[PDB]
RNA sequence: AAGCUCGUAUCAGUUUUAUGAGGUAAAGCGAAUGAUUAGAGGUUCCGGGGUCGAAAUGACCUUGACCUAUUCUCAAACUUUAAAUAUGUAAGAAGUCCUUGUUACUUAAUUGAACGUGGACAUUUGAAUGAAGAGCUUUUAGUGGGCCAUUUUUGGUAAGC
RNA sequence: GAGAACAGAAAUCUCCAGUAGAACAAAAGGGUAAAAGCCCCCUUGAUUUUGAUUUUCAGUGUGAAUACAAACCAUGAAAGU
RNA sequence: GGUUGCGGCCAUAUCUACCAGAAAGCACCGUUUCCCGUCCGAUCAACUGUAGUUAAGCUGGUAAGAGCCUGACCGAGUAGUGUAGUGGGUGACCAUACGCGAAACUCAGGUGCUGCAAUCU
C-alpha cells in the first residue's frame, strides 16, 4: 500500500515537517542512527569513511532503516559488533502527503503518507568509523547499503580523525601536546579562551608543553 | 569588617494556616490581634483543591507581620515552647528562621473556651542596616555579597544570644 | 474566505528592533517639523495611534501641516496609470526628517562657496558633479614587488 | 550568587537594557516625555520645569528646559543658600522648602526682566492665588512643577517650593488639594494652617511642646537652635526676615571657590586608578601560567 | 463551468500606452486640510500685509 | 476622432550619485521558540524499583526524569544576522543669502509661525543618456471566455491537468 | 531554589533569583515592565456640532480608523491624557 | 579630575567574582509632636542634621571571566543571485559568460562617550 518510492524522490515541495499545524503524521521506519561501539573513545577510532550524496533528492525513511540495517549486519558479521561505530547522518523531517483516493479534484490536500529526509548534493548520508585495519570492510558495508539508496551516491575516504573535525596530524599534534580530553565518545579541545582558573583544572596535562 | 554591618531582625510574621473560612478564621484572627496589637492581615485561598476543603478566594488564613522590638518579645515568647532549640534546616540559605508550634497557650494568652486552640507559624526575617537600598523607591540597589545576609552568618548569631542550640547536623 | 485587514501581511514591517522594544527613547519627540520639511515614514509598532497604513511604510514625502502631536504628510501614490496626492495624519513616532536632501543642501553652500572664491579670484569655476571617470595611464614598479605567477589548483575533497 | 543562580551566556546576549537613567533608578521616563514634550505648532517654545529635589537634608531647585543633546538650567537655587538669607536651621523642612522655591522664583524673574512687574504675593496669609497675567503685559514666566519621584501625598514638602515660586511670581498651575491643611471629608483648605508650615509653626510648636515635656530629647535635636538662642516663638520672624532678604537681593552669590579647578583636578588624579594595557593584562597570565600550573 | 480567476497580466503594457504620468507639481499648493485655528488666523495675516502694501501706493 | 494652449520647452518602462525602506534566497541551531541522535559529568529529606535493614530527613547499587559542558540533524505558518532583483525620495530661479513689514494664531518676550516688501549671485544654473516636442480638453468603438514560453511558484503520484 | 505546627504533589507565611519565560474577553500576529499587566482612588469623552484624512476604491457607498477645529466635561500637584 | 541635580545617545553602560576609594557630595543613619500612609513609621509622610557609619548603595580597578561593541584581502569572491546561449545531462541537476555578492567561522582590538548647572583638596 505503499506508494513507489519514485512519486516521491524529487524536492518538489517547501519542507512539511511535524508540527502543530501537521500533527498527524506517522512514525518514522528509522529510529536509531548509532549503531556498532558508539561508546567508544576518540583515539579508538581514527579512520573515517562517509557515504555521500551525489544528487539533490529524498530519501524516504524507509529506505534509511532498510539500509542502516544492511549496513550495520555486514559490517558486525564480517568485523565484530563493537569493530566500529555507524552514524546515519540524515534525519526524515519531511513529510509525503497522499490524495487517497465520487470526489475527484476537488480540495486534494492530502493526509501524511509517510517521511522522508531532504538530502543535497555532497551530503553524506552514512558515516563510520573504524581502525584503519578495518578499512575494507567498512567499505563494503556502505557499497551493499548504496543498493537500497535511489539515486547516485559515493563512498569517501575523510581526511579527518573518526568523527573529529581535525585532520589526522592535526589532531594528533594537538593530542599529542596537552589539548585533547576524553569526553564519553568525543573530546573537548583546550581552549586559549576564558577563565585561566578552570581552563588549568580541566586539561591538566597542559602547560607543561610537553607530551 | 563589622562596624555598621551589625545583625538586626527586620520583622517577625505569624501566620495561622485555619483550613477554612467562617468563626474559625475570626476566632484565630482574634488571637494575633491581642497577641500583636497590630490588627491582623487574611488571606484569600488563590485556588480550588476540594481535598482541603476550600474555594478560590475564601479567606483561608490570618498573619501578621511585627517589626519594632515588640517582635523580640513575642520571638523569645515562642522560643520559650521551642525550649531554645531549634534545628539545622529552620534557616534559608538567604538567612532567615522560622518555627512552628501549635497550641498558642504555650507562649503567654490564657485559654477562653470561646476562642479555642490555635497553631502559629513564627517566621523572623532577618537583616543588616542599610537594607533600604532594596526597599526604598529612588535608586533601588541589591545590597553587596559581603553584607547579604547568610545561613553560616545567622546560625552563629542565633546561638549567640538567647544561648539557644542548633541540633542536628 | 480571504483576510485583507488594515494590518494584514504586516507581521516583520512593524516588528520592534531586536534589542530595541520599549518606551521611544526622548529625542524622538524633541524633533521639529516644519512645512515644507522632507520626512520618511516608519512605522513604530509600540505606538499605535497616529499610525501610518503599511503602504506607506518606507516611503518618503512633505510636510504640509504641523498639528499638537501629529504632522501631516501629503505622499504621491500611484494609482492605475497615473499618481494621486495623499494627505496622511501621522504622530511624531513614525517620522523622520530625510537625509535624502542634506547632501544637495551641502553641495549648495559648498557651492556658493568655490563661486565666491572663483570670482574673487580668476574665472574658470566648474562646479557640476561628474560622474566616475576611467583611470589615468599610470607606471607601475617591480621593486619588491616581482610578480608572483599562480596556477590553478587540482582537486580535493577534504570532508 | 548560588550556583543554581548563574545567569546563562544566552539569558545575557539577549538582554535589552534599560535607559542608564532607568538602571540607576533615578528618572522616570513615563513621566519625563509627558513633561518636556511640546505641541509640534509652537515649534521651538521650551517648556520650562520647575524641578525640586530632596537629598538628605539639602533642597534643589533648578529652572530647566530641554535640548535633545540635553537639559538646559535657565537657573537654579540651593536651600543650602538661604544662610545669606538668614536661615541656619532646619534647611530641608517645610518652611526652608517654601523659601528656596521663592528664590528660584525671584532670582529667575529678576534675570528675566519680568521683575518689577510680577512681584506675587508680598503679604503672604496662605490664601489660594495664582499669578495672574497683567493687563497689557508681558504673560508670567510659565513653568511645570518636576516632582520627579516623590510621592504625592497631601501636605507632603515638594508642594512647599511649589508654594514659594506661586508666592514668588511664577506662574506654575496648581491645585491646592496637596497643601497642609487641606480636608479630607470636606474639600476646602484652611489657610491659617498652611500659613503656619509657611513659617514653620509645625515646627516652632514642636519645639514647645519639647521645651517643657521631656527636655533629653529637645536637647539632641534642637541642639543648634540652643547654641544661637533660638527658642521658639522667634522661628516665624526668621523666615520672614528671610523672605525680605530674598526679595531685597537674590541675585545668586558663588563660592570664592579656593583651589582653581586644575588643582582639585591633580589632588583627585592621585586616587583614582588607571587601566592597564593589554601587554601589562598579557605579562599577568604568562606570569600566572608559571605560577598556578608550573607545579609550584 | 470553472473560468480564469484572476491575473495582471498585460496590465503594466496598458497602464504604459498612456503610461505613467508624472504628479504634476505647482507653486502654491492648496491648503486642503490644514489645521483651521493657524487658517483663520493666516487670512487676517494677509488682509494686514496686504493692507499695509497697498499703503506704499496712497 | 476632433482638436486646443504653448513650444526650448518641459519630458523618460534608463543609468549615475546621495539618502531611505524590506525579511525573501542564503544562513543559524555548542543564539530564542519548536523539532532531533548519541554518549559524558553533576543533582534529590524529594519518580518508582532492589541488598542490608526495627526505622531513619540511612548508607549503597538501579532506572527514570532534571542541571552542566559537549555531540549528529531540521522549519511555509522558527530566528540574531542577512543579500541579489525589485522599491520611496532628492540632484536649484517654484534656488540660496541678507535687510525687516503683516496677524485675531503663538511665545515670559516683536518670541516664533506662516505670507510678504526691499537687496545680492545667471546658464558648468549645479549628474548621465536621450527627446519625429510638451502640456490640456472633450467625445465615442470594440473588449470584459483567453492561451503559450523561460524564470519564480501552489495543489496533485502525475497530466498536452 | 531555599525556609515555616497539623500541611500531604497541591492550602497559607518569608526570602532570594527572575527580559517577560506571564497577563492584557476572544483567532492569530504584532505591542507593552516605576506599563499596556495586578491592587486601589475618582469618574462617564461610550458625550455635543458639522468638515478633512487613511484602508477597501471607480480614488462611489459602507464598515473601521487617523489628525485637527468648535463645545461641555473627567482626571491628575501638574505637564498632560 | 571627583561628586551632585537635570539629562542625551541607551550594555564599549549589562552580568559574575574580588579589591580600592582622600576631599566634598550622595548615602546609609536618629526621631514620631505635626501633615500624611500602612497588618507593620519596612515602603510612603513629617521632624532633626543633632546621635552614628563608609558596611552597604555609589564610583573606580582586577579577570587567558560570560555578554556586548569594533575591525580584518579570517573564512569567501564562498553560499545566494540579475543577465546569456539551439551549453552538458535520461533525469535529478551542473558547468560556463557579463555582473552583484552574504551569513556563520576565525583572529585582533575595546569595555561608556558626552550637554547644562552647582560644588569639592
Ligand atoms: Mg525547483
Ligand atoms: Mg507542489
Ligand atoms: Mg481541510
Ligand atoms: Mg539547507
Ligand atoms: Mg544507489
Ligand atoms: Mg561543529
Ligand atoms: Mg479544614
Ligand atoms: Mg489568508
Ligand atoms: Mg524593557
Ligand atoms: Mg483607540
Ligand atoms: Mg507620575
Ligand atoms: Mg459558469
Ligand atoms: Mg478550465
Ligand atoms: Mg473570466
Ligand atoms: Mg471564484
Ligand atoms: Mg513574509
Ligand atoms: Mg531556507
Ligand atoms: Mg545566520
Ligand atoms: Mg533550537
Ligand atoms: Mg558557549
Ligand atoms: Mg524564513
Ligand atoms: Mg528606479
Ligand atoms: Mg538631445
Ligand atoms: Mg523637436
Ligand atoms: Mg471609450
Ligand atoms: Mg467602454
Ligand atoms: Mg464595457
Ligand atoms: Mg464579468
Ligand atoms: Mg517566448
Ligand atoms: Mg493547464
Ligand atoms: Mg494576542
Ligand atoms: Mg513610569
Ligand atoms: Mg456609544
Ligand atoms: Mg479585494
Ligand atoms: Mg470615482
Ligand atoms: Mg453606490
Ligand atoms: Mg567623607
Ligand atoms: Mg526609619
Ligand atoms: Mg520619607
Ligand atoms: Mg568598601
Ligand atoms: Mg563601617
Ligand atoms: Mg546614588
Ligand atoms: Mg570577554
Ligand atoms: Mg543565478
Ligand atoms: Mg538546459
Ligand atoms: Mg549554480
Amino acid at each position: 500500500a505503499r506508494r513507489p518510492a519514485r512519486c516521491y524522490r524529487y524536492q518538489k515541495n517547501k519542507p512539511y515537517p511535524k508540527s502543530r499545524y501537521n500533527r498527524a503524521v506517522p512514525d518514522s521506519k528509522i529510529r536509531i542512527y548509532d549503531l556498532g561501539k558508539k561508546k567508544a573513545t576518540v583515539d579508538e577510532f581514527p579512520l573515517c569513511v562517509h557515504l555521500v550524496s551525489n544528487e539533490l533528492e529524498q530519501l524516504s525513511s524507509e529506505a534509511l532503516e532498510a539500509a542502516r540495517i544492511c549496513a550495520n549486519k555486514y559490517m558486525t558479521t564480517v568485523s565484530g559488533r563493537d569493530a566500529f561505530h555507524l552514524r546515519v547522518r540524515v534525519h526524515p523531517f519531511h513529510v509525503l502527503r497522499i490524495n487517497k483516493m465520487q470526489q475527484g479534484m476537488r480540495g486534494a490536500w492530502g493526509k501524511p503518507h509517510g517521511l522522508a529526509a531532504r538530502v543535497d548534493i555532497g551530503q553524506i548520508i552514512f558515516s563510520v568509523r573504524t581502525k584503519d585495519s578495518n578499512k575494507d570492510v567498512v567499505v563494503e558495508g556502505l557499497r551493499r547499503a548504496r543498493y537500497k539508496f535511489p539515486g547516485q551516491q559515493k563512498i569517501i575516504l575523510s581526511k579527518k580523525w573518526g568523527f573529529t573535525n581535525l585532520d589526522r596530524p592535526e589532531y594528533l599534534k594537538k593530542r599529542e601536546a596537552g589539548e585533547v580530553k576524553d569526553d564519553g565518545a568525543f573530546v573537548k579541545f583546550l581552549s586559549k579562551k576564558g577563565s585561566l582558573e578552570n581552563n588549568i583544572r580541566e586539561f591538566p596535562e597542559y602547560f607543561a608543553a610537553q607530551a | 569588617q563589622n562596624p555598621m554591618r551589625d545583625l538586626k531582625i527586620e520583622k517577625l510574621v505569624l501566620n495561622i494556616s485555619v483550613g477554612e473560612s467562617g468563626d474559625r478564621l475570626t476566632r484565630a484572627s482574634k488571637v494575633l490581634e491581642q497577641l500583636s496589637g497590630q490588627t491582623p492581615v487574611q488571606s484569600k485561598a488563590r485556588y480550588t483543591v476540594r481535598t482541603f476543603g476550600i474555594r478560590r478566594n475564601e479567606k483561608i488564613a490570618v498573619h501578621v507581620t511585627v517589626r519594632g522590638p515588640k517582635a523580640e518579645e513575642i520571638l523569645e515568647r515562642g522560643l520559650k515552647v521551642k525550649e531554645y532549640q531549634l534545628r539545622d534546616r529552620n534557616f534559608s540559605a538567604t538567612g532567615n528562621f522560622g518555627f512552628g508550634i501549635d497550641e498558642h497557650i504555650d507562649l503567654g494568652i490564657k485559654y477562653d473556651p470561646s476562642i479555642g486552640i490555635f497553631g502559629m507559624d513564627f517566621y523572623v526575617v532577618m537583616n543588616r542596616p542599610g537594607a533600604r537600598v532594596t526597599r526604598r523607591k529612588r535608586c533601588k540597589g541589591t545590597v553587596g555579597n559581603s553584607h547579604k545576609t547568610t545561613k553560616e552568618d545567622t546560625v552563629s548569631w542565633f546561638k549567640q544570644k538567647y544561648d539557644a542550640d542548633v541540633l542536628d547536623k | 474566505g480571504k483576510s485583507h485587514g488594515y494590518r494584514s501581511r504586516t507581521r516583520y514591517m512593524f516588528q520592534r528592533d531586536f534589542r530595541k522594544h520599549g518606551a521611544v527613547h526622548l529625542s524622538t519627540y524633541l524633533k521639529v517639523y516644519k512645512v515644507g520639511d522632507i520626512v520618511d515614514i516608519k512605522a513604530n509598532g509600540s505606538i499605535q495611534k497616529g499610525m501610518p497604513h503599511k503602504f506607506y511604510q518606507g516611503k518618503t514625502g512633505v510636510v504640509y501641516n504641523v498639528t499638537k502631536s501629529s504632522v501631516g504628510v501629503i505622499i504621491n501614490k500611484m494609482v492605475g496609470n497615473r499618481y494621486l496626492e495623499k494627505r496622511l495624519n501621522l504622530r511624531v513616532e513614525h517620522i523622520k526628517h530625510s537625509k535624502c536632501r542634506q547632501e544637495f543642501l551641502e553641495r549648495v553652500k559648498a557651492n556658493a562657496a568655490k563661486r565666491a572664491e572663483a570670482k574673487a579670484q580668476g574665472v574658470a569655476v566648474q562646479l557640476k558633479r561628474q560622474p566616475a571617470q576611467p583611470r589615468e595611464s599610470r607606471i607601475v614598479s617591480t621593486e619588491g614587488n616581482v610578480p608572483q605567477t599562480l596556477a590553478p589548483v587540482p582537486y580535493e575533497t577534504f570532508i | 550568587a548560588f550556583q543554581k543562580d548563574a545567569k546563562s551566556s544566552a539569558y545575557s546576549s539577549r538582554f535589552q537594557t534599560p535607559f542608564r537613567r532607568r538602571r540607576e533608578g533615578k528618572t522616570d521616563y513615563y513621566q519625563r516625555k509627558r513633561l518636556v514634550t511640546q505641541h509640534k505648532a509652537k515649534y521651538n517654545t521650551p517648556k520650562y520645569r520647575l524641578v525640586v529635589r530632596f537629598t538628605n537634608k539639602d533642597i534643589i531647585c533648578q529652572i530647566i528646559s530641554s535640548t535633545i543633546t540635553g537639559d538646559v538650567v535657565l537657573a537654579a537655587a540651593y536651600s543650602h543658600e538661604l544662610p545669606r538669607y538668614g536661615i541656619t536651621h532646619g534647611l530641608t523642612n517645610w518652611a526652608a522648602a517654601y523659601a528656596t522655591g521663592l528664590l528660584i522664583a525671584r532670582r529667575t524673574l529678576q534675570k528675566l526682566g519680568l521683575d518689577e512687574t510680577y512681584k506675587g504675593v508680598e503679604e503672604v496669609e496662605g490664601e489660594y492665588e495664582l499669578t495672574e497675567a497683567v493687563e497689557d503685559g508681558p504673560r508670567p514666566f510659565k513653568v511645570f512643577l518636576d516632582i520627579g519621584l516623590q510621592r504625592t501625598t497631601t501636605g507632603a514638602r515638594v508642594f512647599g517650593a511649589l508654594k514659594g515660586a506661586s508666592d514668588g511670581g511664577l506662574y506654575v498651575p496648581h491645585s491646592e488639594n496637596r497643601f497642609p491643611g487641606w480636608d479630607f471629608e470636606t474639600e476646602e483648605i484652611d489657610p491659617e494652617l498652611l500659613r503656619s508650615y509657611i513659617f514653620g509653626g509645625h515646627v516652632s510648636q514642636y519645639m514647645e511642646e519639647l521645651a517643657d515635656d521631656d527636655e533629653e530629647r529637645f536637647s539632641e535635636l534642637f541642639k543648634g537652635y540652643l547654641a544661637d538662642d533660638i527658642d521658639a516663638d522667634s522661628l516665624e520672624d526668621i523666615y520672614t526676615s528671610a523672605h525680605e532678604a530674598i526679595r531685597a537681593d537674590p541675585a545668586f552669590k558663588p563660592t570664592e571657590k579656593k583651589f582653581t579647578k586644575e588643582q582639585y583636578a591633580a589632588e583627585s588624579k592621585k586616587y583614582r586608578q588607571t587601566k592597564l594595557s593589554k601587554e601589562e593584562r598579557a605579562a599577568r597570565v604568562a606570569a600566572k601560567i608559571a605560577a598556578l600550573a608550573g607545579q609550584q | 463551468a470553472k473560468s480564469k480567476n484572476h491575473t495582471a497580466h498585460n496590465q503594466t503594457r496598458k497602464a504604459h500606452r498612456n503610461g505613467i504620468k508624472k504628479p504634476k507639481t505647482y507653486k502654491y499648493p492648496s491648503l486642503k486640510g490644514v489645521d483651521p485655528k493657524f487658517r483663520r488666523n493666516h487670512k487676517h495675516a494677509l488682509h494686514g500685509t496686504a493692507k499695509a502694501l497697498a499703503a506704499a501706493k496712497k
